[PDB]
């Protein structure tokens, strides 16, 4: 439905295949993760200069 | 006078016997002049982090 993803759930998927390594892998994507319609970056980089600059 | 580049000297003597004492209680004027350089420097960066004095 449309109601999960629009949530936000984040969701996943296995796949188990003989020629990889470790015989099993995975990747995911949500709402957010799904093509970003925008960044919220809000980072904060404090004491830019001290002791080791 | 006391300041007329003379080390001035008490003579106080004794009862008992003359015993003057010439104690230079004055500072020794002459020698050599030279001008004490003054620097002032500031608390270390970690003082000021520590945030206690």
């Amino acid at each position: 439905s449309e109601e999960e993803w629009n949530t936000g759930e984040t969701y996943t998927c296995v796949v188990a295949h003989e020629a990889l390594p470790n015989r099993v892998t995975e990747r995911t994507v949500d709402k957010s993760t799904g093509k970003p319609t925008l960044y919220n970056v809000s980072l904060v980089m404090s004491d830019t200069a001290g002791t080791c600059y | 006078d006391w300041n007329s580049g003379e080390r001035f000297t008490c003579t106080v003597t004794h009862t008992d016997l003359p015993s003057p004492l010439k104690q230079t209680i004055s500072r020794p004027k002459g020698v050599a002049l030279h001008r004490p350089d003054v620097y002032l420097l500031p608390p270390a960066r970690e003082q000021l982090n520590l945030r206690e004095s």
